[PDB]
RNA sequence: AUGGUGAACUAUGCCUGAAUAGGGUGAAGCCAGAGGAAACUCUGGUGGAGGCUCGUAGCGGUUCUGACGUGCAAAUCGAUCGUCGAAUUUGGGUAUAGGGGCGAAAGACUAAUCGAACCAUCUAGUAGCUGGUUCCUGCCGAAGUUUCCCUCAGGAUAGCAG
RNA sequence: AGAACUGGCGAUGCGGGAUGAACCGAACGUAGAGUUAAGGUGCCGGAAUACACGCUCAUCAGACACCACAAAAGGUGUUAG
RNA sequence: GUGAACAGCCUCUAGUUGAUAGAAUAAUGUAGAUAAGGGAAGUCGGCAAAAUAGAUCCGUAACUUCGGGAUAAGGAUUGGC
RNA sequence: CUCUUAAGGUAGCCAAAUGGAUUAACGAGAUUCCCACUGUCCCUAUCUACUAUCUAGCGAAACCACAGCCAAGGGGGCUUGGCAGAAUCAGCGGGGAAAGAAGACCCUGUUGAGCUUGACUCUAGU
RNA sequence: GCAGUCAAGCGUUCAUAGCGACAUUGCUUUUUGAUUCUUCGAUGUCGGCUCUUCCUAUCAUACCGAAGCAGAAUUCGGUAAGCGUUGGAUUGUUCACCCACUAAUAGGGAGUGAGCUGGGUUUAGACCGUCGUGAGACAGGUUAGUUUUACCCUACUGAUGAAUGUUACCGCAAUAGUAAUUGAACUUAGUACGAGAGGAACAGUUCAUUCGGAUAAUUGGUUUUUGCGGCUGUCUGAUCAGGCAUUGCCGCGAAGCUACCAUCCGCUGGAUUAUGGCUGAACGCCUCUAAGUCAGAAUCCAUGCUAGAACGCGGUGAUUUC
């Protein structure tokens, strides 16, 4: 029962913890998607979803065998047999585990934007300047090196007009292309031009 | 089983075995170091306290929530008539405890200590440092023999004194003794002083003053064999069960098959010597200066004593303490007040205090007039006056 | 100290005191209120049915009846004649504000009582009439 | 105290137990409040968590609107019933128990207090100082 | 929370004793000293009363 | 401990019969069971009984029947002990299920159901005399009891059950007779309940009582009549209540629930 | 098993005597008044019914973490409770006797004795199993194994010792 | 686990194994002297704080049930191959 | 005499004044009480206490075998002269 | 050999006012809830009498191999340690083959006797 | 677990006679966090009030180490048992669950079957079910039901005490016990850190939680002070002054006892753990370790606090004239 429950209490603080990526908002429902690819999320969390629901299921089964063990030989080995499969469960989920750690660590260090909130985007080809606005304009600490794509994700910077809090967004830059394919990279300014509302 | 509710136990095991003391006088067992560089001073004086009453003040401690905000409190009174000197011993370090090698005396003593030293003073020829003083006679050479032994060894020296019982309003005639330890440098100073101090007296002025945290000790009311119940705070059995409901119901176990030591039982309480510590004087008094009870705030001429006397004691006379809280012990016994062991500026001991109105009303009642004259102003004209 | 006085004068189960009675005995609007009322879904004659003396919701129209005749209904009616006591009688009598104690007792003898005594009048008209 | 209390929480007697009906001062429409928890409450064994004058605790109404009733809600404590001691020299107590509904902040729902609010409740909380008319 | 022997509670008091917080006791050490040396000349010139 | 009650007599049983409120029955079915039953033994052969048709009008109870009699069998039922409706009908349909089993050398037949439906009355209805407990309180059975009639049949009674689903609600689970009133904590709350389900004519007709506005008059207009509350002068909430919640589920106050439209 | 003695306790029947405050309710009958063709239908009385009701003495014995447990007592004491005009309580007389009586049925009661009273005799009834079994020294000194009676018990028989 | 044989105990003290049904020694009349068995020789305790060659430092070594169990392995612990 | 009362309480006539005593006033008991604020949070369980109580007048529901239920419930009073 | 789903709108036709046992009343019968009230409880404190207690007189009983401090080991006493100072009083309820309810609750007898059946053999009665 | 797969090795010597560690593949039910309302025969007693102690396998408090540890909060690990670990609801049963406070509501052992109980031992009464031709017994289920010590020895708690010349006063301290705990307020601060949302801490101060030791000025409680007054019934011819009512009842009531229902007080020196270091070999680099050495946890030993060995000890007073 014990060693069950270490179970079904880990991975539902996972299950609970994870941003539930549609019904979030098209914004973040797609930029999800443009980092860590939103099937292989929503994969992995079901696995963790599966595996928590057999190791109840095997608790429960062998919880029923083990109120028949007639002595201290077959209920030890009743008891060896449940915690075999919960370990083989686990076992069996190594790929995902290691996925979401570093999804977790990431999306923890996203900034917050507000779709709702009055914005500006700040946008087009590599090397123009448009960090250095983003620099100048707020306080914000975003590197202004003599290169291409020196930023690769949305980052964010506030000020104060009218009274007013608006919200800057340098976003890392865009090619022309044929326009079917364009980069992960390059694509995050595309969905935040496409879907942010503002200037 | 494991308990299955985890709950403190019942009492202190620090104070223990719970008996009877040796003596209505709870004896010193520790006093501070000695800062072989400061003035001599007496380390601890004993009086007999008797009262308890109501003082106001305004308390300037910045940060409380009643700074510059009048508070009232309870205080108690020990009126301490002055001590005198009448021995000293000096104590020898050794590899085995502290041993006492000389004690020596003051010529002349009073009626009071010899009577402590008698069980039957209505009988005794009354023959006690006659044969003393006699070999005192001389250049007296012997006694100055046993003040250079001390000198020359010893490494602390003890003055003992006693009370003025014949001028407190307690009856008992019979003085104590006690010992008190110099703090001041060298055997040389200490000795000199006890020297050039027999025979003479020691007021309480002079080993205090106000706002000192002085802590006292004694040995401390007694309430004779008690119950289990109110001996160590144990809960009461529900209600009619057999064999009593107020005890501890299970005191043991199959192993050990033994009651234990810690298992809370009955017999006595009270008359321990216990030592409380950290006291703050409050207003030290001088019998001679009269309008005690007033203030700079008062003025109105009032002894501290109040109306109809303290209870069970008599008037205050003399030099009297004031403290706050409430020392050990009941009215008239006798409290020996140490000095603090440990210099201990928890910031509390330090703001300088100022009383704004002593409480002299009538303790044997209700309270309601301070001097008898507000009374009778307020009551009129009676009967039999006029 | 005993269980008598204990299980009456509770501080649970106390009565609405006799200055405050007064002072809605005082003046016509006060009465004319406690008469009226709305109606009550808790109290005892669903409100209503209030003597403003005894301060005291009844069950029934007929219940105030013999309650009005009664004892214990003139035990309070004698109470309430006089100057009702405050702090200003206890106060003045040690010696202590005695003008504003005595200019107090020249308005209640004066201004005050006539008019709460006239409003007396008018509810031993208006219980009667009613009943 | 936590958060709302504003300075030092300082002593006084306990009125007050779990389980113990007592009134509603402030103009929401609840008639009175049962108590259910006390928030900065100790444990010993066999103790009943006691309010006293100035405390939050866990209230659910028992008689009053229907929206008001079947949840649990915050309240401080305004009147006690039970005498206490003032630092200045003298015991008193108030006619009858007493509560205002609040969030867990310290802010009010009424906009009146009805009857008189404690001394030693109106320092520790701002805002029921704030729908205090009659103070002591 | 520390406790009473907490090393770091201890090792700031003792900064605390050297500085203002003694000097208020050795302060008061020399103004009983006083009243100690004063007491006895009182009773030296009660002696000069039987003297004379 | 009551579902592994029912997992027994549902094993231990060749014909399972599941008993209806005719008030309610789609309300007082429960699915689960069923979907189980299909799934792990089909050799089982299962049976509505709808009874209480005392309790609703004669086209409704024919109503129900009609559209069950799709799914499953139907008797409609009435059960006492002396004044019955249904009995040789249910005799003359359990015989037959012997019949087709005429290897066995008995038949245990069970009854499962929703508390208070009427299994242990049914099975009294059944052997004409009193033979399982009874009472208007839900959780009067507490544990099977085997009751032999006709030699080669066996009937078995388990407690009642419900299914722990989120919805439900609180008070829909009131509503077929379940919990036991005295325990609910504020009963005025269900009180709309009542008059939602209820007809005002025949909730006008019963106390008796004329017209209200909201369930909060209506407990107080009926608990002055009745004559009803505390030491000066409160009306009594919550008892009035409570019994207005027991004289519905046991059948004072005559309300149903409606069938499907017919086509 | 034979032959005796018990109904002074107690069970039931019979004959003859005795005993049981004060309140609450208010049945039939009857009177007056108000309606009616009559049956009778409302109001106010009177009257004093009942295995009715509150409750004394009486008879009983519910409950209490009751008192007391070599006790006052081999069943008591205290409080609380049931019933209290009759299928009531009770004195004396009288009938029923043991494998019987008597039983508003508990295998209750039949002299502190009851799924079969008490007393004497046959009688030292029966021993499977338990307990006990009385001085000294010297010398010799085992056996827990076969084999059969269908088996367990109960044993026959061989072997070991003098 | 069930068969076969031979020892030991039961009817049996005594020496040693700190103590002990089955382990090591051991032919019980009463005494004296001598010499040993098994086991021992820092002190308790009769008898070498003997002699000789090596190995070991354990922040609770080892002094042993041994020809096992936890056992197969982990160590920048030491010595010899 | 009080009162509805051969209830309880106090008296007259008549009859007892018998029960091992004395000195203290610890704990634990037996019997009996009171308690701020809260008011069943106690307990398996409101067990046990508390509260109610006599009389007069107002008033009295569901159900019913129409007799009851009923002292339902719930109110207002009580001395002395 | 062939064969069984019709009843329709908030209360229906019907049968000798009712459709009933969902039965009034009664209960030291069993159980749940609400008001009132409270030391049941938070949390205990205090008071009265009679005990206990000390004295004078009087003066039993249970029970009793001998005893009476602990730790570890021996498939209360022995082995190895801790230790250990006369004589005692009031409490106490842990331990004492200190008792004591001690029988129970299982197992075995060919053994007791109470009761019942187409058990065997008889038998009153009919 | 079963069935294999690779192969560091055992198998007297040994690759391919059989064994065989560490790794590793097979499903026990759908790859898109859907639900998955699955509750499927414990034939044996435990469960709880009171109270103590122990273990650590640490839930919280102390100090460290590691993590995308920016703060803030958290997770994982190390030393650590000094000190805490609660309030209620639920028996149509609770081998459990929920919601509420909380710094936290960790897990165990010896339990508390003679300290007291509730279920169950458990007999005689009774009813319903199943089985039996029946007497009866049981697949059940429901209700009613007397075991009552201590006065003995020991242990535990308090209390006296002969004898070491007599007697008195003042002291030392072997040994034993030992105690304090947790939270949040101001200030540092709206600073550090942050694009923002938000947001600490050491110095310096103030209160409370749990526990402990006292104490009765004040507030509350208690009243045979039968202190003062009042009330009913009866009794003393009436007033008066009183009696009885198992302390007759009501109010107030000093004294005494007493309550987080009232007030006061509860510490600072040495040596360490984990870890962080210094010089520095073994080993011509290097290393916190081998020799040596510095810091460092609520730990440990003292300080302080309680008792004072009745076979531990010191200082000092007086020492009978028939
Ligand atoms: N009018 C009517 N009432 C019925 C009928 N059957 C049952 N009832 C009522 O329903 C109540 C419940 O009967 P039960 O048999 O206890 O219901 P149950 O849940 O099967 O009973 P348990 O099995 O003991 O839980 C009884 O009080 C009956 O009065 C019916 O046919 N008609
Ligand atoms: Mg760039
Ligand atoms: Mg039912
Ligand atoms: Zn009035």
């Amino acid at each position: 029962k014990y060693t069950g429950e270490g179970f079904v209490e880990k991975f539902e603080d996972i299950l609970k913890g994870f941003p539930n990526i549609n019904d979030v908002h098209p914004f973040h429902r797609d930029l999800m998607d443009t980092l860590y690819e939103k099937n292989h999320y929503k994969i992995s969390l079901a696995a963790i979803s599966r595996a928590k629901s057999l190791v109840e299921q095997v608790a429960r089964d062998y919880v029923r065998l083990l109120k028949f063990g007639q002595s201290l030989f077959q209920c030890k080995q009743l008891k060896r047999a449940a915690l075999g499969r919960m370990a083989t469960i686990v076992k069996k989920l190594r790929d995902p585990l290691a996925y979401l750690e570093q999804v977790r660590q990431h999306i923890g260090r996203l900034p917050s934007i507000d779709p709702n909130t009055r914005t500006l985007l700040i946008c087009g080809y590599p090397n123009v300047g448009k960090s250095s606005f983003l620099r100048c304009i707020t306080k914000s600490d975003v590197d202004v090196q003599p290169y291409a794509f020196t930023t690769k994700s949305l980052y964010v910077g506030h000020f104060d007009y009218k009274y007013l809090r608006f919200q800057a967004i340098d976003t890392p830059g865009i090619l022309d292309r044929p326009t079917e394919e364009m980069n992960n990279i390059e694509m995050q300014s595309i969905y935040a031009i496409a879907h942010l509302r503002s200037c | 089983s494991h308990r299955k509710y985890e709950a403190p136990r019942h009492g202190h095991l620090g104070f223990l075995p719970r008996k009877r003391a040796a003596s209505i006088r709870a004896r010193v067992k520790a006093f501070p170091k000695d800062d072989r560089s400061k003035p001599v001073a007496l380390t601890s004086f004993l009086g007999y306290k008797a009262g308890m009453t109501t003082i106001v003040r305004d308390l300037d401690r910045p940060g409380s929530k009643f700074h510059k905000r009048e508070v009232v409190e309870a205080v108690t009174v020990v009126d301490t008539p002055p001590v005198v000197v009448v021995g000293v011993v000096g104590y020898v370090e050794t590899p085995r405890g502290l041993r006492s090698l000389t004690t020596v005396w003051a010529e002349h003593l009073s009626d009071e200590v010899k009577r402590r030293f008698y069980k039957n003073w209505y009988k005794s020829k009354k023959k006690a440092f006659t044969k003393y003083s006699a070999k005192y006679a001389q250049d007296g050479a012997g006694i100055e023999r046993e003040l250079a032994r001390i000198k020359k060894y010893a490494s602390v020296v003890r003055v003992l004194v006693h009370t003025q019982i014949r001028k407190t309003p307690l009856a008992q005639k019979k003085a104590h003794l006690a010992e008190i330890q110099l703090n001041g440098g060298s055997i040389s100073e200490k000795v000199d002083w006890a020297r050039e101090h027999f025979e003479k007296t020691v007021a309480v002025d002079s080993v205090f003053e106000q706002n000192e945290m002085i802590d006292a000790i004694a040995v401390t009311k007694g309430h004779g064999f008690e119950g289990v119940t109110h001996r160590w705070g144990t809960k009461k059995l529900p209600r009619k069960t057999h064999r009593g409901l107020r005890k501890v119901a299970c005191i043991g176990a199959w192993h050990p098959a033994h009651v234990m030591w810690s298992v809370a039982r009955a017999g006595q309480r009270g008359y321990h010597s216990r030592t409380s510590i950290n006291h703050k004087i409050y207003r030290v008094g001088k019998g001679d200066d009269e309008a005690n009870g007033a203030t700079s705030f008062d003025r109105t001429k009032k002894t501290i004593t109040p109306m109809g006397g303290f209870v069970h004691y008599g008037e205050i006379k003399n030099d009297f303490i004031m403290v706050k809280g409430c020392i050990p012990g009941n009215r008239k016994r006798i409290v020996t007040l140490r000095k603090s062991l440990y210099t201990n500026t928890s910031r509390k001991a330090l703001e300088e205090v100022s009383l704004k109105w002593i409480d002299t009303a009538s303790k044997f009642g209700k309270g309601r007039f301070q001097t008898p004259a507000e009374k009778h102003a307020f009551m009129g004209t009676l009967k039999k006056d006029l | 100290m005993g269980r008598y006085s204990v299980k009456r004068y509770k501080t649970k189960r106390r009565t609405r005191d006799l200055d405050l009675i007064y002072n809605d005995l005082s003046t016509k609007e006060s009465v004319q209120k406690l008469l009226n009322q709305p109606l009550d879904e808790t109290k005892p004659g669903l409100g209503q049915h209030y003597c403003i003396h005894c301060a005291k919701y009844m069950e029934t129209a007929i219940a105030l009846k013999t309650h009005l005749k009664g004892k214990v209904h003139k035990r309070r009616v004698k109470e309430l004649r006089g100057v009702p006591y405050t702090q200003e009688v206890s106060d003045a009598a040690a010696g202590y504000n005695l003008n504003k104690f005595l200019n107090r007792v020249q308005e209640i003898t004066q201004s005050v009582g006539p008019e709460k005594e006239s409003n007396e009048a008018l509810l031993k008209e208006h219980l009667d009439s009613t009943l | 105290s936590g958060n709302g209390a504003q300075g030092t929480k300082f002593r006084i007697s306990l009125g007050l137990p779990v389980g113990a009906i007592m009134n509603c001062a402030d103009n929401s429409g609840a008639r009175n409040l049962y108590i259910i928890a006390v928030k900065g409450s100790g444990s010993r064994l066999n103790r009943l968590p006691a309010a006293s004058l100035g405390d939050m605790v866990m209230a659910t109404v028992k008689k009053g609107k229907p929206e008001l009733r079947k949840k649990v809600m915050p309240a401080i404590v305004v009147r006690q019933a039970k005498s206490w001691r003032r630092r200045d020299g003298v015991f008193l107590y108030f006619e009858d128990n007493a509560g205002v509904i609040a969030n867990p902040k310290g802010e009010m729902k009424g906009s009146a207090i009805t009857g008189p609010v404690g001394k030693e409740c109106a320092d520790l909380w701002p805002r029921v100082a704030s729908n205090s008319g009659v103070v002591v | 929370a520390k406790s009473l022997r907490a090393s770091s509670h201890l090792n700031a008091k003792s900064v605390k004793r050297r500085g203002v917080f003694q000097k208020a006791v050795d302060a008061r050490e020399q103004r009983i000293s006083d009243k100690l040396k004063e007491d006895l000349l009182k009773q030296k010139l009660e002696d000069l009363k039987k003297k004379e | 401990r009551i579902w592994n009650e029912l997992y027994k007599v549902i094993d231990s049983s060749d014909v399972v019969i599941h008993v209806l409120d005719a008030r309610d029955p789609l309300g007082t079915r429960c699915k689960s069971v069923e979907e189980y039953m299909k799934k792990e033994t089909p050799h089982k052969h299962l049976i509505y009984v709808l009874n209480k048709c005392d309790l609703v009008p004669t086209w409704v109870a024919a109503a129900w029947v009609k559209h069950l009699s799709k799914e499953r069998p139907t008797l409609a039922f009435h059960a006492s002990i002396t004044n019955s409706f249904g009995k040789g009908s249910l005799i003359q349909l359990l015989r037959q299920f012997s019949q087709l089993h005429t290897d066995r050398k008995q038949i245990s037949v069970g009854f499962i159901g929703y508390p208070n439906t009427g299994k242990s009355s049914i099975i009294n209805t059944l052997r004409k005399k009193k033979v399982c407990q009874v009472a208007p309180i839900p959780g009067e059975t507490k544990v099977w009891q085997y009751i032999t009639l006709m030699k080669r049949i066996f009937l078995i009674d388990c407690p009642g059950i419900v299914p722990p689903s989120s919805k439900d609600s609180e008070e829909d689970i009131l509503f077929r007779g379940v919990v036991r009133v005295e325990h609910v904590t504020h009963p005025e709350q269900y009180i709309p309940g009542v008059l939602k389900r209820c007809q005002v004519k025949h909730l006008e007709r019963t106390y008796e009582i004329s017209g209200w506005k909201d369930a909060t008059e209506f407990i107080e207009i009926l608990a002055r009549k009745q004559g009803r509350l505390l030491k000066g002068g409160e009306p009594d909430e919550s008892g009035v209540s409570k019994q207005i919640l027991n004289d519905f589920n046991r059948g004072k106050i005559p309300w149903f629930v409606l069938p499907p439209e017919k086509e």
